[PDB]
RNA sequence: CUUCUUCACGCGAAAGCUUGGAGGUUACAGUCUCAGGGGGGAGUACGUUCGCAAGAGUGAAACUUAAAGAAAUUGACGGA
RNA sequence: GACUGCCAUGGCGUUGACGGGAGCGGGGGAUUAGGGUUCGAUUCCGGAGAGGGAGCCUGAGAAAUAGCUACCACUUCUACGGAGGGCAGCAGGCGCGCAAAUUGCCCAAUGUCGAAAAAAUACGAUGAGGCAGCGAAAAGAAAUAGAGCCGACCGUGCCCUAGUGCAUGGUUGUUUUCAAUGGGGGAUACUCAAACCCAUCCAAUAUCGAGUAACAAUUGGAGGACAAGUCUGGUGCCAGCACCCGCGGUAAUUCCAGCUCCAAAAGCGUAUAUUAAUGCUGUUGCUGUUAAAGGGUUCGUAGUUGAACUGUGGGCCACGUA
């Protein structure tokens, strides 16, 4: 922000890869590079969730209501 | 005079509120005028529509011509009469604009020489009397 | 909100903390699990490493190593972390207030309960019920409420009771003196009142709060073998303090 | 539902147009050259609050806590601070005070008291281009007060081309140096 | 009310005043430059003092000199 | 019952104020009680209750307004 | 009595019941030296509620509102058999009205729920929530810069009569100017869920960026209260001004314009209400002879108020000691 030029920081350091392969979130991940997390759409298909609750086997992939 | 004590609590209390009721300004207040005859309910801004622009010279010995209006309040359709100050503004008014009101604070009386108005335009249409006067402003889009 | 103020929760966020469960140590006077795995030992930091406690189970508790944040803590459990073995019991300092306190492996290897009530149960037996969460069947033939009773917790055995009164090592659980510690003066008998307690600390200064918030834990100062916190509840000078504080 | 602990402080300054109100108070507003009326409602505020805390605080029947308490609190910083004294110990100037005192420790005015800058004008603006270390930044706010030690401290930014083994495109304004190189460039 | 009047003159000096013009001249100082500003108008600056604490002077427009 | 000489500070805006005044009170505080609480509208209103009957009892808001009042003072004036 | 069936005859109220009035109710909120006033929609809790209206089934659990069921009122759809709806969620819309922001990100943290990271396939879920967007109600801090030279000025000391002068000071300016120098934006390493709000000022050892109408001052006053014109010009009981006192018929102090000034200020006008001022409803702390007010008169339960008394210490000693 404002308050000029500064840099003062927090640090961190990992045993090993595999402790920050779990304890770091891939979009931190990223931030260092090393995998993505899940597929977002602003619950694009949220949808199917709408839909699910009452309606039983069938279905069959990609079965869908609002979004015409 | 007054003397009542020690466990005459009651009394107290009764009277006062008794004289509370009595009370000319407490009685206003407690009472609700202001909702009733009085047609802005308390409350801050109202808007209403241009009847007629009309005059006020004053009392005596002031003397002039000064100028305000009636006006049609819309949400309770009520009839009022409205100042507008400075010189001129009447060509701001229009005709049955539909205007934007402000009161005065003078206990609903009135405000200067003039008795009763109680009000004033603020805008008509939106527009902001008062800037446009100044000139602060330029004509509403109609 | 309805914060436990004495969970020592704060400032902005937690709406309801994690909220506790329904399982001794009652809502009011718990200190649960949770708040320790991220705000107390600190390691775990985020919810998220609390899930991953969860979620690889891990966490692990005298009795059952036990699953639930949301379970209580409260009065002296035992905490083992095998990730570094280390222990802790629950127990107030002075100024009322309650630490995770690190407590030797063998301490931290028995508790004391109070008794909350006194039962037969089905058959000339009897059942005790302790203020925290144990029904104990045929117990001492005579115990009662209000007697604290010391369990091996690593085993499931009673190692005592102690034949409760007056001028016992007592720790002040509560109403106003909380994480006061004061050998029992006395209680009065003040009958549905209950008895009112008299206290006397550590300076063998005496003060008053209700006998229901006794937790008698000895004679002799410490019976128990138990964590004594650093002061031992007589609550003073503050001022001081922090002039002693300035160094 | 939910919250936050955010809150509105200060108070403004009853009823205007008093003529010594006017003067005294601008009087002292000359002496520090000021920016706004505010800065003034503000100390009156603190001023009367610590004000107000006193004329509690004296009467309380002695050998009672408060005073204890706080009576070394208010003292030791104020006195701390280089605002109060050791004289001003027996809470009788804490009743007492002057607007002055304060003003008088606002760090701008104590740095040109100080000496550094040319006025207290010249120090707000000093300070405020981002001019002489005490804390973290400078005093990026000479809005500030005093504390008894930043007395010392109160120099350069060495960081500031004003205390630099160089210096900077600015103040200075080396940037002719840059147009120099650009411009005047061969 | 008594009241008495009717339209017949509005506008009139405003619009028969000249507009003539608000002058131009320096933009002042504003906030600290202000204020520091002020300071020495309202006090003290190529001066005595006799005693008194102010006039303003927009007195005289009707002047001598 | 005084009158009221005459005295009291006191009290009061004064005018004035006794038995034990309007005194002994913002140095505000014996009890009990009634009343009162800008002015005008109105003490009125089908408001309401006594009352044979007057009308009493009880009792408004709307509306309105910047004063109204009081004592003294001096002045002016008087078909004094 | 929840309710039947039987029985008794009660129960409540003038410390006011019943009825009727007004809002959910607390935490709290607000303002008063003090005493006090007033609020409490809403973010605290507790409660309440939920289309209108009733009713039910189930479940540990609701009358359960993104459950049913029927009714009212409204609504969709229909090839019009029939069918079928319910944002006091959230954003959105309209609507109303004086009147109140987005069909934005995200699913980190928080909670919260769910299953409970083979994460051996990274991987629940979230308009709660959180991030932004919207958002001059509010609280934090603040901008027009420094300095010198000349002009010039006033202001002292003295020469000197004073003065030039000198000296002694303070201060203006188209002068003059080198000199101050952030905004403000950019290497940016460096953030953030994401997106985002600054940037070390290094490296072409960052480029860049101020003396101006600029890179910007408002708002409202100038009889008085209440700061501030002695009047420039206008104006002429007009225009119009005026919180209230009043200006104004012309050489107006308040009107018109101008200029100057003032006040507060990046806030300020306004409204309405509300708080004090108000001991101007008064426990503290009013009043009631003529200024409001003590009845024509008495009794009188209610009401209040109601005196004393057997409460107490005593003795002695010591000494010092006034």
């Amino acid at each position: 922000k404002f308050g000029g030029g500064k840099t003062t920081g927090f640090g961190l350091i990992y045993d090993d890869l595999a402790a920050m392969k779990r304890i770091e979130p891939n979009y931190r991940k990223a931030r260092l590079g090393m995998g993505k997390k899940k597929l977002p759409a602003r619950k694009s298909v949220k949808e199917r969730r709408n839909r699910n609750k009452k309606i039983r086997g069938k279905a069959k992939g990609k079965m869908q209501t609002k979004k015409k | 005079t007054k003397t009542n004590g020690q466990h005459a609590a009651r009394k107290l209390v009764r009277l006062r509120r008794k004289n509370r009721w009595a009370d000319k300004g407490w009685k206003k207040s407690h009472t609700f005028v202001a909702q009733k005859a009085n047609p802005f309910g308390g409350s801050s801004h109202a808007k209403g529509i241009v009847l007629e622009k009309i005059g006020v010279g004053a009392k005596q010995p002031n003397s002039a011509i000064r100028k305000c209006v009636r006006v049609q309040l819309i949400k309770n359709d009520k009839k009022i009469i409205a100042f507008v100050p400075n010189d001129g503004c009447l060509h701001f008014i229009e005709e049955n604009d539909e205007v934007l009101v402000s009161g005065f604070g003078r206990s609903g009386h009135a405000v200067g020489d003039i008795p009763g108005v109680r009000f004033k335009i603020v805008k008509v249409s939106s527009v902001g009397l008062y800037a446009l006067y100044r000139q602060k402003k330029e004509k509403p889009r109609n | 909100l309805y914060a436990p103020k004495d969970w020592m929760l704060s400032k902005l966020t937690g709406v309801f903390a994690p909220r506790p469960r329904a399982g001794p140590h009652k809502l009011r006077e718990c200190l649960s699990l949770l708040i320790i795995i991220r705000n107390r030992l600190k390691y775990a930091l985020n919810a998220l490493e609390a899930q991953m406690i969860l979620r690889q189970g891990l966490v692990c508790v005298d009795g059952k190593p036990r699953k639930d944040g949301k379970y209580p803590a409260g009065f002296m459990d035992v905490v083992e972390i095998p990730k570094t073995g280390d222990r802790f019991r629950i127990l107030y300092d002075v100024k009322g207030r309650f630490a995770l306190v690190r407590v030797s492996e063998a301490e931290s290897s028995i508790k004391m309960m109070k008794v909350v009530n006194v039962y037969t149960g089905t058959g000339r037996i009897p059942v005790a019920v302790t203020h925290d969460g144990h029904r104990i069947r045929y117990p001492d033939p005579r115990t009662s409420r209000g007697d604290t009773l010391v369990y091996d917790v690593k085993e499931k055995k009673v190692l005592d009771l102690i034949k409760i009164g007056n001028g016992k090592v007592v720790m002040v659980t509560g109403g106003a003196n909380r994480g006061r510690i004061g050998e029992i003066v006395s209680i009065e008998r003040h009958p549905g009142a209950f008895d009112i307690a008299r206290l006397k600390d550590a300076s063998g200064h005496e003060f008053a709060t209700r006998a229901t918030n006794i937790f008698v834990i000895g004679k002799d100062m410490s019976s128990v073998p138990v964590t004594l916190p650093k002061q031992q509840g007589l609550r003073i000078n503050v001022i001081q303090e922090r002039e002693e504080k300035l160094i | 539902r939910n919250y936050n602990n955010f809150n509105r402080v200060w108070k403004a300054p009853r009823r205007p147009f008093e003529k010594e109100r006017l003067d005294r108070e601008m009087k002292l507003c000359g002496q520090y050259g000021l920016r706004c009326k505010r800065e003034i409602w503000r100390v009156n505020m603190t001023l009367s609050k610590m004000r107000r805390t006193a004329r509690l605080l004296l009467t309380l029947p002695e050998n009672h806590p408060r005073r204890l308490l706080e009576g070394s609190a208010i003292m030791r910083r104020c006195h701390g601070y280089g605002f109060l004294d050791e004289d001003k110990d027996k809470l009788d100037y804490v009743l007492s005070l002057t607007v002055p005192d304060i003003l008088e420790r606002r760090l701008q005015t104590v740095v040109f008291k100080h000496g550094l800058a040319k006025s207290v004008h010249h120090s707000r603006v000093l300070i405020q281009q981002r001019h002489i270390a005490v804390a973290k930044q400078i005093v990026t706010i000479p809005s500030f007060i005093v504390r008894v030690s930043s007395e010392h401290h109160i120099a350069f930014a060495d960081a500031s081309p004003f205390g630099n083994g160089r210096p900077g495109r600015v103040k200075r304004v080396k940037r002719n140096a840059a147009k120099k190189g650009s411009g005047g460039g061969d | 009310g008594k009241v008495h009047g009717s339209l017949a003159r509005a506008g009139k000096v405003k619009n028969q005043t000249p507009k003539v013009s608000k002058q131009e001249k320096k933009k002042q100082p504003r906030g600290r430059a202000f204020k520091r500003l002020k300071y020495t108008q309202r006090y003290l600056a190529k001066t005595l003092k006799a005693g008194e604490k102010l006039r303003m002077n927009k007195q005289p427009p009707g002047k001598a000199g």
